[PDB]
């Protein structure tokens, strides 16, 4: 949107409020803005800004709804959120109450640790009741879906998760979150490998499964970077090298940016990608 | 994200395997994934019919036939998956394995061949034996809607197979991005989809169809390349129409239609185009995003040159031989018979035709032995040729309003397939071709027929006679050889007979207007030609003249054609190309094949025959073509077989062939001299 | 788990593919079946 | 007077498209060479349409024998009406 | 000789059943019997290129035809021991039966392929000890085998997903039931 605030004597600067996702042609998501962002005279500074109050709207909202996670209860942030919250909600009150109850079993041989995994179980039905059955308008359709299959995989993990403790290598294999509160900031965390959510909105995508495998390329490729090199995976077409790439950007809050060479490239042009790419902050992913 | 090992991929130098750690994804998982997303719609048979598709969809994989064309992969799973939300959103609460057997079956029936279409269901009946049978779901408006305009036209036959194949090409549309219509040539194809764009506008909704040809322009161009001279960009045909079609705020669904052979240098960089990221990338540095707006379909005979990166991208329709029989294009000519011509014509005619063709063309190709058919074909050739000669036959008392007995128009039969399907023989074979004709045919000549064949008479207007002959003419005074140009031969008379029907035909269906000759090098093929050249009449009827070698290119045969129009006469335009132009050429076989099979010479002038016109390339503008609305078209070749290339397959519908013999009269040729 | 498992190859180039199917092969004795697997035993079809 | 009407070959047998599809669509038997699902076409070896049901003409028979019986079940009703109109009206 | 489609289809439709006592004869629905004209269909389709390239391969000296590089190349592959390539891949992958020599075990290969064949074709009737190195596609063998104990026994009792596989080794020189 554009909203003329008509400043005295000079015409009236039209101002940015608020950002849309528009899919089909009538269902879209609106994301609202506190801080605003104003038109200029030139045009990189209006664009700059639209990126930075972007992403500080985008912190200021996530660091609130971590709260409303758990005061609130399920359905009503679920129902109230976005989809890229609402999905890190889920990921981070899972990790908290799961680690909860492996150090009350530290303590003693206690149950509450069985109670927590119970108390996901109970979760599932009530999602799975209502919300996948009946429901309006494809981008809201899709985010309940996306939930699921993330919840499924959840507890089918935590069925099995016959881990001790926090250092226990079963416990520090899956992709964990924590939004760390005395230095307000996310933090993502593989067996190793640390880094923040880059705060990119990207409304509801239709992210995969997790198969086995894609664990082994979780894996991989954090350590890769944690060394500070590039992933090149292979094999035959079709088994999910390039979505898997996308996937591991979506999850960790980036834009990756899909390109396509052929024999009629020239050093000049992957020059200007790598430049950029440097610059930026963003990922490539250069398929063939 | 790279590919190891195919036709145009090299290896990275050491100093860059350096850098990248490898991730080995050879086998992806396929149950888990499978019974999670059923979860995800919400089932609650979970994981018995996880166990059903792994396992369907691998036996189908091992011990169906092996085509090229077939997968099974992921991409065809994902595909049945979100088809398969909808099926349970909708209100039934029937059982799940019932809704999923009819998905599965209904989805992968499409690019079955003929033969597996039993052992696949036969698989189906061991995996499901409780349930028996579904009805396919049927979708009332478009198939009340067909028949309407079918009858709409003159000369279209509604048949069964074609109301299968139309539909199941309505239900891959309605699924995937892009498709395929992979069949061999004279089988429907185009017909199929010119008719579904029409349903498909009759109900509002608009359609709009858009032709290219891949091979008969390079692939620099088709995408546009960088300038090798002045260092400056151009732009790419291909990329102009994507850019021209992708806008929103229209009203059309825009299909282009490739339309050739598929070899993977050129298609292979769409790969993002027809994935999930539907988004075309250039060397220039331009991205432009696909829409709902588009589709992109290929028109292309067969798979030959293809991996399975581009095989799984997009769905496909397989159309056989028997869906369009021979015949059913005889009744559609005989609908536009009794249009106009429909005293009585269509059923005198026929009631020859009809057990004259279906029972005898079969008792030829191998019956008896015929065992040198020079040019390999496929029958239904040999029959649009046979139609489109016996009409100019009898164009002549179509001219003058009289109506003929019966016996007249059995005889002109027998004329006018004696040629058209004796013209791929050699005297031998066509004396024992002469022998069957006599032995269960209609009668030939038999008033003397002294050690003569049937095809040396032909049938005359005037009356019911079977006689032949090659009027006198001397030379003029002067003595150069080219002075004592050519003589009057039988073979030049027979040859100009045959020619001039076809020539005559004013550009009806089926109806090319083009014409080719089969001879020896050396065996009067320009004689004969320039015989007929010299009787045009430059007043209203011109000539011109080329030649073929190996390598000419398209951008060649490009230059002569519009050097020869000089106009866009498509415009309303070339006051002097309003007279009727002759395009001949001496060997259409020369042009270099590329390793393939597949030359990409000869595409260019098959672009020209089937529809006018073509792609300029003048460094100004690119998506549009200039148009012929006027030209004619002759070739001849040599003998083709062993050391002597052949034609594209595809090519082969248009042009009258047959055979130009070795005289057999020398010594009354240089008498006169 | 005290059965091993063998391959079958069609060609003696011994790829992912030509891999027909695998069979269990039970007899042991003293040495466990990882003195096998090092071993490489395989059950070839072909002899080149 | 009131009476039914009897059945007929010629006339009543003839088979509406209606009733010719669902006649069609009961599929019950005949298949003794192998043919496979009748819910869009019957094919009969490899992938080739059938114009028909195989032994379509005994399944015509039975319907014509099923509808005779009705017939007769719709004149007995009649029979009954119009005895009952005959013994009404013979005493005034 | 090459088998005419019109005599093969004819044979192999006029005889075939698992065991004799179980079926009577039929073709298309016991799964050996379509495996045979498969394997038959592609023997075929190799036997005719065989015969066709050597005989265009003489017939250019001894007969006449404008040389091609393609006769060229298979004539110096006749004189090394090396088959040509015409006979072995394809522009993708077409591998039929590559074996070092031109005829020392090449032909010979080829030639027990189709014995082998013709008999298990011309009288029609099973043997025992099956050769698997013949079969193109031996895996398509072992899931008909796995069709066929479904069909037959345990019809239905068993489900095709539900079985699976094992082997006994015939733990014995010298020596019908479920297998093969
Ligand atoms: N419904 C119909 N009734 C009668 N004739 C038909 C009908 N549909 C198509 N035909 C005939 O079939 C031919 C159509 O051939 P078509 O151009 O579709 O070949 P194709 O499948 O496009 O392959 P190619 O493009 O290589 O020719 C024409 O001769 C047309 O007259
Ligand atoms: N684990 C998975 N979960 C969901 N979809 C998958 C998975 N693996 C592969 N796919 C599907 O495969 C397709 C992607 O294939 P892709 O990786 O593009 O092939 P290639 O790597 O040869 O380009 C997508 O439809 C994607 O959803
Ligand atoms: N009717 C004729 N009168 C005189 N000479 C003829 C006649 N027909 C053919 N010839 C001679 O026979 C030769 C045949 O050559 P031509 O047919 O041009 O070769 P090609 O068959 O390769 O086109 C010609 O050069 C011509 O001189």
């Amino acid at each position: 949107t554009f909203e003329s605030a008509k400043d005295k004597k000079n015409p009236a600067l039209k101002q940015i409020t608020q950002i849309q996702q528009v899919i089909g042609r009538n269902e879209e998501n609106i994301s609202l803005t506190g801080y605003y962002v104003k038109c200029e005279g030139n045009i990189e500074d209006w664009l700059k800004k639209l990126e930075q109050n972007m992403q500080q709207t985008l912190k200021d909202i996530a660091s609130a709804a971590a709260q409303q996670v758990f005061q609130v209860g399920l359905k009503e942030f679920v129902s109230s959120q976005a989809s890229q919250i609402a999905l890190l909600g889920l990921q981070i009150l899972w990790t908290s109450k799961v680690n909860e109850g492996l150090e009350r079993l530290s303590r003693n041989e206690r149950n509450a640790m069985d109670i927590k995994r119970n108390e996901i179980k109970e979760h599932m039905n009530i999602l799975s009741s209502m919300c996948l059955e009946d429901l309006n308008g494809a981008v809201e359709r899709t985010k309940v879906e996306t939930l699921v299959t993330i919840q499924v995989h959840q507890k089918d993990i935590s069925m099995d998760l016959k881990c001790k403790d926090v250092n226990d290598f079963e416990w520090q294999k899956q992709t964990r979150i924590a939004w760390k509160t005395d230095i307000d900031e996310c933090i993502i965390s593989i067996t190793d490998w640390d880094s923040p959510y880059s705060y990119e909105f990207l409304g509801a995508k239709e992210r995969l499964c997790i198969t086995p495998l894609t664990d082994r390329c979780y894996i991989t490729l954090a350590q890769a970077m944690s060394m500070y090199y590039g992933g090149a995976p292979a094999g035959p077409a079709g088994t999910g090298k390039t979505e898997t790439v996308k996937d591991l950007g979506r999850t960790l809050g980036v834009f990756v940016v899909v390109t396509n060479c052929s024999d009629q490239h020239r050093y000049r042009d992957m020059a200007k990608i790598f430049k950029g790419l440097v610059q930026s902050g963003l990922w490539g992913c250069f398929d063939e | 994200t790279m590919n190891p090992g195919y036709a145009g991929r090299q290896e990275l130098p050491e100093n860059l395997k350096v850098l990248f750690r490898g991730v080995s994804m050879m086998v992806p998982d396929r149950e888990i994934i499978i019974k999670v997303k059923l979860a995800s719609v919400g089932y609650l048979q979970i994981d018995l019919l996880a166990k059903k598709f792994n396992v369907l969809y691998r036996l189908c994989e091992e011990q169906l036939s092996k085509q090229r064309h077939y997968d099974f992969g992921l991409r065809n799973i994902l595909s049945v998956l979100r088809t398969a939300g909808n099926t349970k959103r909708q209100e039934i609460k029937s059982d799940e394995e019932m809704l999923l057997m009819r998905s599965l079956r209904d989805m992968n029936l499409s690019k079955l061949v003929a033969d597996d279409i039993p052992l696949f269901n036969g698989l189906l009946a061991d995996i499901f034996p409780k349930l028996k049978e579904v009805p396919k779901k049927l979708y009332p408006d478009v198939e009340k809607k067909i028949p309407e305009e079918i009858n709409a036209e003159s000369y279209l036959i509604n048949t069964p197979s074609f109301q299968l194949k139309i539909i199941q090409l309505y239900e891959t549309c309605l699924v995937r991005h892009g498709f395929m219509l992979v069949g061999p040539t004279g089988s429907g194809k185009s017909t199929i989809m010119k008719i579904l764009t029409e349903v498909l506008t009759k109900l509002g909704s608009p359609h709009k169809i858009v032709i290219m040809n891949p091979k008969a322009i390079t692939a620099e161009q088709m995408y546009g390349v960088k300038s090798e001279i002045s260092d400056d960009w151009i732009p790419g045909v291909f990329s102009t129409i994507w850019a021209k079609s992708n806008n929103r705020a229209l009203k059309h669904t825009t299909w282009i239609t490739c339309d050739g052979p598929v070899d993977a240098i050129w298609i292979e960089n769409l790969n993002t185009v027809l994935d999930d990221n539907k988004i075309l990338t250039l060397a220039n540095g331009e991205r432009i995003a696909m829409t709902e707006n588009c589709k992109v379909v290929f028109e292309v005979e067969n798979l030959n040159n293809a991996s399975p990166a581009t095989v799984s991208r997009c769905g496909q329709v397989y159309v056989s031989p028997t869906d369009l029989g021979y015949e059913a294009v005889i009744e559609g000519w005989i609908r536009n018979r009794k249009a106009s011509g429909r005293a009585e014509e269509s059923d005198k005619l026929g009631n020859i035709l009809r057990k004259y063709l279906i029972n005898m063309r079969f008792i030829e190709l191998q019956s008896k032995e015929c065992k040198e058919p020079m040019m390999d074909t496929s029958p239904v050739i040999s029959v649009i040729n046979i139609l489109n000669l016996l009409t100019g036959c009898l164009q002549y008392f179509v001219q003058t309003q009289r109506t003929l007995s019966e016996q007249e128009y059995e005889k002109f039969i027998v004329y006018s397939m004696a040629w058209a399907i004796g013209g791929i023989y050699e005297a031998q074979d066509r004396v024992r071709f002469h022998e069957l004709l006599l032995a269960k045919n209609a009668p030939i000549p038999q008033k003397g027929k002294e050690n003569e064949t049937v095809f040396d008479y032909y049938v005359s207007q005037d009356y019911l006679d079977w006689k032949i002959c090659s009027p006198e003419e001397w030379v003029p005074p002067q003595s150069l050889q080219f002075s004592q140009l050519l003589l009057p031969t039988l073979d030049s008379f027979r040859a100009e007979m045959l020619l001039n029907f076809i020539l005559t035909q004013p550009k009806s269906h089926t109806c090319s207007n083009s014409a080719l000759l089969i001879g020896g090098s050396g065996t009067a093929k320009t004689s004969s030609v320039l015989l007929y050249c010299n009787k045009f009449d430059p007043q209203k009827m011109l000539f011109k003249r080329t030649n073929f070698s190996s390598a000419t290119s398209p951008f060649m045969f490009q230059s002569t054609i519009e050097a020869e129009c000089d106009f866009k006469v498509g415009k309303e335009f070339a006051p002097p190309g309003n007279k009727m132009m002759t395009i001949f050429i001496d060997d259409m076989s020369m042009p270099f094949v590329n390793k393939w099979g597949d030359q990409i010479t000869l595409e260019l002038v098959r672009q020209l025959i089937e529809t006018g016109g073509f792609y300029m390339l003048d460094k100004t503008q690119r998506g549009n073509q200039r148009k012929m609305k006027n030209l004619q078209y002759i070739g001849a070749m040599n003998h083709p077989g062993g050391g002597r290339n052949d034609i594209p397959n595809r090519l082969k519908r248009q042009f009258f062939i047959f055979n130009m013999i070795l005289p057999l009269s020398i010594e009354g040729i240089y008498g006169p001299i | 788990s005290n059965t091993y498992l063998c391959p079958v190859y069609k060609y003696p180039k011994r790829t992912d593919k030509y891999l027909i199917f695998r069979v269990g092969l039970p007899c042991e004795g003293s040495n466990n079946p990882s003195h096998w697997k090092l071993r490489g035993v395989a059950l070839l079809c072909s002899t080149e | 007077k009131p009476l039914n009407k009897q059945k007929l070959r010629q006339r009543k047998d003839l088979t509406e498209e209606e009733i010719v599809d669902i006649q069609f669509r009961n599929r019950g038997e005949g298949l003794e060479n192998g043919e496979f699902y009748d819910g869009q076409f019957w094919r009969n070896i490899q992938g080739l349409i059938l114009p028909h049901h195989p032994k379509k003409d005994e399944f015509i028979e039975e319907y014509l024998k099923q509808e005779e019986v009705r017939i007769n079940q719709i004149n007995e009703q009649l029979q009954q009406e119009w005895e009952t109109w005959k013994q009404v009206y013979d005493k005034i | 000789p090459d088998y005419n489609d019109v005599e093969v289809r004819e044979l192999v439709s006029k005889l075939g059943g698992p065991n004799p006592k179980t079926s009577t004869e039929r073709g298309m629905t016991v799964p050996l019997n379509i495996f045979l004209y498969q394997e038959v269909t592609r023997m075929q389709r190799v036997i005719g290129l065989v015969r066709k390239t050597l005989q265009d391969t003489i017939l250019a000296i001894d007969g006449q035809i404008i040389m091609t590089p393609e006769i060229l190349e298979a004539i110096n592959a006749i004189y090394d021991a090396k088959v040509p390539n015409s006979w072995l891949y394809d522009p993708s992958g077409a591998e039929i039966s590559w074996l070092l020599p031109n005829l020392g075990s090449w032909s010979t290969s080829l030639s027990d392929r189709n014995k082998q064949l013709n008999d298990w074709l011309r009288s029609g009737q099973r043997p025992i000890l099956f050769w698997l190195t013949g079969f193109f596609n031996p895996q398509g063998f072992l899931t008909g085998m796995k069709q066929e104990v479904t069909r037959n026994h345990k019809k239905e009792a068993w489900s095709l997903d539900d079985v699976v596989y094992s082997t006994t080794v015939k733990e014995r020189e010298k020596e019908p039931a479920e297998g093969v």
